[PDB]
């Protein structure tokens, strides 16, 4: 019985470098406040960005009770800390059929809200002004 | 005497029945012989002594205790005085045959590996069996099979030895070492033996109390001499071995005409 | 089940009835009765299995090994009535 | 008509309770009472031996014919849509969805379910489980209970080499033989989900198909036919039985925790 | 037992198994009238702002000046709403999925103020005509 | 013995609870249906109220027309109704969306726009 | 070096003897024909416990996997814009990808595993040395009607497996998810399958017939005649079929 | 049995035929003609079986398109239904698209017989000269 | 005369089976076989049939020769052999009327209302008229051996060879194959071989016996010679005796304990 | 192989094995209708599979209002009657 | 014979499978531009719709750092002018980029383009237009 | 038979047997692997992404292959296609022009 206890150290180290197959070759390798007018196709755990680098993710949408404007969060780490007051928000997407992301562009520190705001456009609406 | 005393078992299954009314004594000391035909229930009686199985309303017992009224641990610890073996062969064959003797004493842990090694190669040796104890069991003869499994039916100093129909379809070669192992066993030792093998001239030179079994009823309750001078037409048939008698002997058939 | 060894000098006094299981304070415990001891004593006993003899065959070897020698008086009928069952060879149960 | 053909179909139903009665007494009793691990020990490596590293020739010769095919007709579907870097999005996410452990169930269910049927059944037959149940402890604490055991820790642990190797035979035929870069193709796996959705939902969907395939093969082995007529028609028996309950099972498991 | 005790654990492990393939199962309504649909379904979503507050019911024609109009499904959550807030037809980005638009009225009641979608073909009608 | 007949009702009663749970032809006149084919959605509104069955064709002055239904339901159009083949984005979905500005069984509506094609409209704003 | 080359050796003799042993009783069986109605009750009983017993295997897993496809494309096309694509992803992969791949390793184990149970039987039995020893050879009465039993039974099981799980996105898109039927159909109606998807499927699902017959009939008679060497090989003929339904899978879907 | 696997096998043998109505008259188009040359200068997306077009039905497809061995001008094979043999030479051939990414089919706006050839055609638009002029 | 083999010297393998070994029966005698279990016995009657090839040697039969044949001359010769086996040589998928009415369905020179008389009063010899609606399944294991023996005798063979009858049964089922062998002898004319090792029951109506030992022929008297015969060998395979040359015991070592 | 009729009984010469039966079955309904006596004096042998269409000359004689009586019949017959026990379709002695 | 029988027809057997097995796996230019756009390897060249052939490698000149491609052309057209002329033109409106060989009014095996054009730039169809 | 096992083994044996820096103004999609052509031929890849402290502007830093080392200094980057040794840093850079603002200049 003293080759029943290899090929049984050989199927559990087969089964341990196979789970790293699909591990490190596969993808197991303060809180700010703001708020909009046209979202566009945003939802929870979105990547925003300050234009192409990632910083942090979303934790819900909601909307205001009273005027009905929805109000929009997002978590920013502590590594990136010095931004001004003036520094807009505008909403993009990731080329032409990607996700949106928030590109924001450049101290706001936890319960803090960012004043300016710049929505998103649809589509039926920018031909009005195009057109005519 | 009265070892089991086997009182009012049918066990019946489902729309047939195996017994009725069978009832026989079993003395200490001596060897017990149930022969009876094929095809009538002969491997099922032997379960009922161990307590694999449960009757209808039998009264089998084990030296006044009732083995139905036994727990899961008083079915045990009687269980290992009795050591029933089988025709197709009781040992494995996972493991070679020196270990598979060894089994029922292996995991009884009370025996240290010195006095261990010597146990065997006194019950291999009683069987003829000692020489070839470092093979595999897929390439054993057929009367090998049930010289090993007798040397394990020694290993625990039983007192009712259950042989499921020994040397059946065997050589007379082969059969002459069983035939002289069981009778020597008694001699010796004093442990009794029930046989249920039908070879008639083999299971009368070594029993002493022979109980033929037809139409589900103990039909003969004599020696192993008595029977022969017994003028019944049903004990009459299965110890001569006669082609007609008290059987149609081809059919209950209906009529000639109407097939040609 | 009583078991009792005592070492009344080459007698090893032996009695009680050991089977299977009462083995172990015998096993463990038997370089005390090997060195200076010729005769063993077997008339206080009912009645003996094979794995009583198999402690009995390792102790007349082992006293043979040092070896001045084993001699057997007052044994039991029970010890030579297996004898022939297991093919016991000579020099190993001495009755003469 | 009536009552006739009433009288035999609902007959077959108190066989197929009394039936399924029977496989949920045995594994109880082979999982309760005193679990020892100084008896069992070394027979769960011996019941490891014949049917984990024993079901290696099915997933090294195996897995790289599943793998390739899974790239090379999914390089065909990411014709005229210019997705051929995201075919990494194909593999590591069918691998994990659909198939994998699924079809994984099926190959342990014929080749060590199969096995499974035919050591039971081959060694009742002799009558082996009688002759340890009257000298010893009885044989579904000894024989089965380890047997039981072994399938359970194989199955999640085959089915890792399984997604692995056909991850990397989606990588042969991705970057050696259609000439993507390998930038890109492997990057598309790292945006892919691989958490929450992904490699826990393919663990815990192969558990429950260690359990379902495994009870069929130690209960068509325990429950059968002395003769040998009824060994090879239980044999046969346990294939059919695990393919509906395993694909039976996959449907009722893609309804949760998917959408 | 052989047939006694075999027939409870069969019925009562039939009542688990069969009880799992059961658990599998993974508004106040508006009204207005339209004039054209374009590519409106059942479930689809009703939103305001971008974010979606609800689903549509059904959708029917009114047999009688041939004009389509729909069911709406809004939550309790918004019930501020006015006479003035028109419905426009509009998609989620170039042609995904086609949303209602909603940029105080209870259940049973109407919207008058609405505006209708517009088709490409007759956009491109209008740019080169 | 009995209480097997009562189970044997109830699997066939378990079985049975589980196994328990107008158009007229009008005609349309065309210059060119561009990407038309059979089962297109004809609307008044948006709303769909039918269907087509198959585009024929005159062997001697090549017009395709256009076999169209109309459920019963929808009876108050007219034959001044004009059919504008619009298209359903950029997919070549080109639906039948009739515009009233009584059609039944056997009539030839007389406003109908065809599709235009867009190889002449760049040949057009360009020229 | 030699001392373990040399057993080495035994096992590649072994190999092209068996393998060499299945192609010359195969063409003892494919032999000039004798007169076809002899064979004609003998078809109809070996047709009925391979193709009518292999058919409730084929339909319920077949309504089982085109839910799954049906269900888990759906949610590879909320990503994207084609969900009312559902033609897509529940016909063009059973009919290529699965279709007779996965119904192939069904068909090893209700009419695979269990066609080399009832030839493996009779070799412990002396059922064919008693029959071959009368009038009649045993190659043309046995294995001949059993080899036309599962080449032409599969590719017309493969055919049910097809559209049995083809209309599950009538029970997934439709009246479920709320997909149009106009949609769906219509979706499927497009797809450019006539010779790609229709004709070279059932040339694969023919091929795949011979391959699994082929070893069914002979794991039950090369066997050894006992009750542990049939058991032996009724596990190894599934082993033998899945390696090759699968191992011919690669290489026969380059020729798409 | 013999009565009872008989009766079996011939629902076996109407499923395969059920099978097969429900892949011909479902996912198929499955249930004596001339040919015509054409010569242009750029032919765009005319690839094999183009869908020949006359007011947008279809009328025939096409085999293969050939390179002239002599003047380097792509040739188009013509193959159009039998019913229509009315068409005369001041008809026209426009290849067009079925949208803006959509198929290039060909457009057709003495009565020719086998063996004819067209003189007057329209080649494709490509893209290089239609941003061209319009800026210039 | 001679007629089933003069010289065999069959091997498997490495292992030897036959070592030049010499049968000779007569025509309608009951000639004894009798072996150990463990030897080549199956495979005796493999070489008289044609299953297999011998090595060297030949194998003639009436004026002819076995291994030297072809596929043709062999098929026609063997319908006069009609062997029985130990199992179950019968099939499953059909009755007991028509497994023992199929060796004589491949000619069918007999019509329809001639079918079912030659095989029902057939059924009578042995005993199973009455048993020709059943299932071979439901049969036991001393009938499905005399469903075998009305399909031995179908073709009126000149051969017959059983492959050790009576081997398991019980001696109620053991007295009716000895008369249903002795009266095939006596009133058809048949030559018919036991090649089973039962000393008190083959030996009973045997004409000529033979004694198998080293895979060599050892002993060739009768039923009465060999019982009074001086030799240490073929008295230890009769009668039941123990001890002899067979020494019943594995050899071994020192048989020391340590 | 004769069947030839003196106008009262019949003869049997040859051989009846299993496949010489075929001329004598296709007319074996007109070869019985005046027959007193069956002879098999010059025979060679009978089996089985022959003594077969003996038994189908007895089961359609018997209804008319005449018997049938045997005369110059080897032992062959009586030593195979015995063996399948045919009590009086075969006349013994 | 039955030993050396089944090893002849076993290697036979192996051998036409494998000859089975190998049956189902079944003059060049160069063109000096300035910008190839997005042309790949194996990419279609045509002329005047119908490809002719395809390319074989793309590299760069290590000195004047301007994009030279290899193409190539069968042997059923060999008489084409050293007027020619090369244009980037796409496949449809947005697909994959094909090179069209506007041929003009000997060309042997090693020879060069002459009139290469410029690839598709949208940064300045967007600057033109506007500046 | 001994030969024909040694040389079979055999015969089955045989059947088997340097970086820049650049800064632009707004660097849009950018991400992670955005490969740099010289003229459409790639050629390298971007490595780290970050912005400046002080102005915030996105500077990129990329990697071009040692076969090429001949650049000047009139080479300009272009949103990467390129129209100096390692640890050199690029100055002309025109970024990538979103398509918000573009459209701003052409209604008004
Ligand atoms: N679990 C069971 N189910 C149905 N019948 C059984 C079962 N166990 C035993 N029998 C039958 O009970 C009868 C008793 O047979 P058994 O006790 O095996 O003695 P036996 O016949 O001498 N041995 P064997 O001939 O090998 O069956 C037989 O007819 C068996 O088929
Ligand atoms: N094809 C085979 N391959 C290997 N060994 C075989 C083969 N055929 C027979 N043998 C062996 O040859 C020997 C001759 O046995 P056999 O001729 O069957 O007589 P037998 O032993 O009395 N009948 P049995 O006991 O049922 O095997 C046995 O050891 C068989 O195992
Ligand atoms: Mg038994």
């Amino acid at each position: 019985t003293k080759k029943n206890e290899i090929w049984v150290g050989i199927f559990l180290l087969a089964a341990l470098l196979a789970a790293l197959f699909v591990c490190l070759k596969a993808a197991n390798v303060y809180t700010l406040y703001a708020t909009f007018d046209n979202i566009g196709g945003l939802k929870a755990r979105s990547p925003v960005s300050i234009g192409g680098v990632v910083v942090g993710r979303v934790a819900d949408i909601t909307l205001d009770p009273k005027t009905y404007l929805p109000r929009v969060t997002l978590e920013i780490e502590q590594r990136y800390n010095h931004i001004p007051d003036t520094s807009s928000l505008s909403i993009r997407t990731s080329g032409l059929l990607g996700e949106q992301y928030l590109a924001l562009n450049v101290i706001l520190k936890d319960g803090d809200t960012i004043q300016d705001t710049k929505s998103a456009m649809v589509l039926e609406d920018l031909i009005g002004q195009f057109l005519y | 005497a009265n070892l089991v005393d086997m009182r009012d078992v049918s066990f019946t299954r489902g729309n047939r029945c195996i017994f009725d009314n069978i009832s026989l004594t079993v003395p200490r000391g001596k060897i017990t012989a149930i022969m009876g035909p094929s095809g009538i229930g002969k491997t099922t009686l032997l379960r009922l002594i161990g307590g694999q199985i449960a009757p209808d309303h039998g009264e089998i017992l084990f030296d006044g205790e009732n083995i139905p009224a036994m727990s899961r641990s008083r079915l045990y610890t009687v269980r290992k005085r009795m050591s029933m073996l089988f025709q197709s062969g009781a040992l494995f064959t996972d493991m070679n045959v020196f270990d598979n003797v060894a089994y029922p004493l292996r995991e009884h842990t009370q025996l240290p590996a010195p006095l261990l090694h010597s146990t065997v190669m006194m019950k291999l040796e009683a069987v003829g069996l000692r020489g070839a104890a470092k093979l595999m069991p897929s390439e054993l003869s057929g009367g090998m099979a049930r010289r090993a499994a007798l040397a394990r039916a020694i290993a625990l100093e039983p007192d009712l030895i259950m042989f499921d129909e020994p040397f059946v379809g065997q050589d007379p070669i082969t059969m002459g070492v069983l035939v002289k192992l069981i009778s020597e066993l008694n001699s010796a030792l004093g442990v009794t033996c029930v046989v249920v093998s039908h070879d008639v001239p083999e299971v009368l030179s070594i029993a002493d109390h022979a109980w033929i079994l037809a139409d589900k009823k103990i039909v003969a309750h004599g020696s192993a001499q008595a029977l022969q001078a017994n003028p019944d037409p049903r004990v009459r048939q299965f110890l001569d071995g006669i082609a007609d008698g008290p059987v149609p002997f081809r059919y209950p058939a209906g009529d000639y005409h109407a097939d040609l | 089940e009583s078991l009792s060894w005592m070492q009344t000098g080459d007698t090893l006094a032996l009695s009680g009835e050991l089977d299977q299981d009462v083995l172990l304070p015998l096993w463990e415990m038997r370089e005390e009765a090997v060195k200076g001891i010729t005769c063993i004593d077997l008339s206080r006993v009912s009645r003996v299995d094979t794995g009583g003899l198999a402690l009995l065959l390792h102790l007349i070897d082992l006293a043979k090994k040092q070896g001045n020698n084993v001699t057997l008086q007052g044994v039991n009928d029970k010890v030579y009535t297996l004898a022939k069952l297991y093919n016991l060879p000579a020099d190993v149960l001495p009755r003469h | 008509m009536l009552l006739n053909a009433l009288a035999s179909l609902g007959h077959k139903g108190i066989k197929t309770l009394r039936t399924f009665g029977r496989a949920g007494l045995m594994l109880f009793n082979a999982l309760v009472g005193k679990p020892e691990f100084r008896k069992h020990a070394p027979l769960l490596v011996r019941q490891l031996y014949n049917v984990g590293v024993l079901s290696m020739l099915i997933i090294v010769v195996s897995g790289v014919f599943i793998g390739m095919v899974l790239g090379l007709q999914g390089y065909l579907v990411l014709t005229t849509y210019s997705a051929e870097t995201s075919l990494g999005m194909l593999v590591a996410l069918s691998l994990l969805r659909e198939l994998g452990p699924v079809v994984a169930a099926l190959l342990f269910a014929g080749r060590a379910g199969s096995a499974l049927t035919a050591e039971i059944g081959l060694m009742r037959a002799t009558e082996q489980l009688s002759s340890m149940e009257m000298m010893a402890v009885d044989p579904l604490r000894r024989v089965i209970s380890p047997r039981f055991w072994a399938g359970v820790i194989s199955l999640p642990l085959l089915t890792v080499i399984f997604v692995a190797v056909g991850i990397w035979g989606g990588s042969l035929v991705g970057v050696s033989w259609k000439g993507i870069d390998s930038g890109f193709f492997w990057s598309a796996m790292q945006n892919a989900v691989d958490w929450r959705m992904d490699l826990v939902n393919c663990l815990i969907k192969s558990v429950v198909f260690a359990i379902t395939v495994t009870w069929i093969s130690l209960f068509n082995g325990y429950d059968a036919i002395p003769t040998s007529a009824g060994i090879s028609r239980a044999t046969t028996r346990t294939v059919v039985h695990s393919s509906l309950a395993v694909l039976g099972l996959d449907f009722v498991l893609t309804a949760l925790m998917f959408g």
